[PDB]
């Protein structure tokens, strides 16, 4: 009958993509396979990503800090694209005090052990002079898909949410000549996440997430 | 006439969506008709959307 397929291999690459293969396949099963976990995968993947910020000068995202050369909303973008990993908890306070000349990056962060910063060179301001300090407070929470503040105190500011850690998905079907049986097919799975999802854990969910919607009708 | 003026800056901020008119440098109009999803759009060999 129909050959199980299963995880046989995770070759990770770099620490943002990594490339997964699902071997053996029948004929027609590893486009078919292929196309529903990219899909799966870009779309529904659990995120990390930052909801709302506090910085302690700043009314407005449409002003400026003095002694930090960015715009308020540049910094507001510079954090929606940080990349960190929860693990305990759906919504934490992340805290960033950085005060001198230089790059404020993600590692001047506190750490809040059981969240990781997975790319600590991540610059999210800089601070030109020595008498400037900045004094922030970030809500990293779980989510998923795009929730754009349009949808959901007066020193708040509102960030868009991009909870999707995966940022290309791509596969290959090839011919795995394997277990003495020709014309059966090996599906090769190359993602690109930005480093907070294991990509086994990855192709599990989305697979989980395809088994859950077939229960409709069986 | 008039005793006291009050001027308040709204800074009102517009993404995209279907309807606003885009274009090029070449005379090729268009409306946005629909925001696709980012899994529904074509794709290369190496994954990238267009």
């Amino acid at each position: 009958e129909f050959l199980k397929p299963r995880l046989v291999d995770i070759e990770q690459v770099s620490s943002t993509h990594a490339k997964v293969t699902l071997e053996p396949l029948e004929r027609g099963f590893g486009h078919t396979l292929g196309n529903a976990l990219r899909r799966i995968l870009l779309s529904s993947m659990p995120g990390c990503a930052v909801t709302e910020v506090e910085i302690d000068g700043v009314l407005h995202e449409y002003s400026t800090k003095e002694g930090v050369q960015e715009d308020i909303l540049e910094i507001l973008l510079n954090l929606k694209g940080l990349a960190v990993r929860v693990q305990g908890k759906d919504e934490v306070i992340l805290t960033l005090n950085k005060s001198g000349i230089g790059p404020v990056t993600a590692a001047d962060i506190t750490h809040d052990g059981d969240v990781e910063i997975v790319k600590p060179q991540h610059v999210i301001c800089h601070l030109t002079d020595e008498n400037a300090s900045i004094s922030m407070r970030i809500k990293v929470q779980r989510g998923r898909g795009y929730v754009p503040a349009s949808t959901r105190p007066i020193g708040r500011l509102l960030v868009d949410a991009c909870y999707s850690p995966v940022e290309r998905i791509a596969y290959n079907v090839e011919a795995a000549r394997v277990e003495q049986r020709t014309d059966l097919d090996k599906l090769v799975i190359e993602m690109e996440t930005n480093g907070t999802i294991d990509p086994e854990e990855a192709i599990r969910r989305a697979a989980t997430i395809l088994a859950e919607q077939l229960e409709a009708f069986v | 006439g008039v005793l006291k003026i009050v001027k308040v800056y709204l800074a009102v901020k517009r993404r995209i969506q279907p309807g606003d008119k885009m274009a090029g440098r070449h005379g090729n109009k268009g409306v946005i008709s629909k925001i696709n999803p980012i899994e529904d759009m074509p794709y290369d060999e190496n994954g990238t959307p267009v």
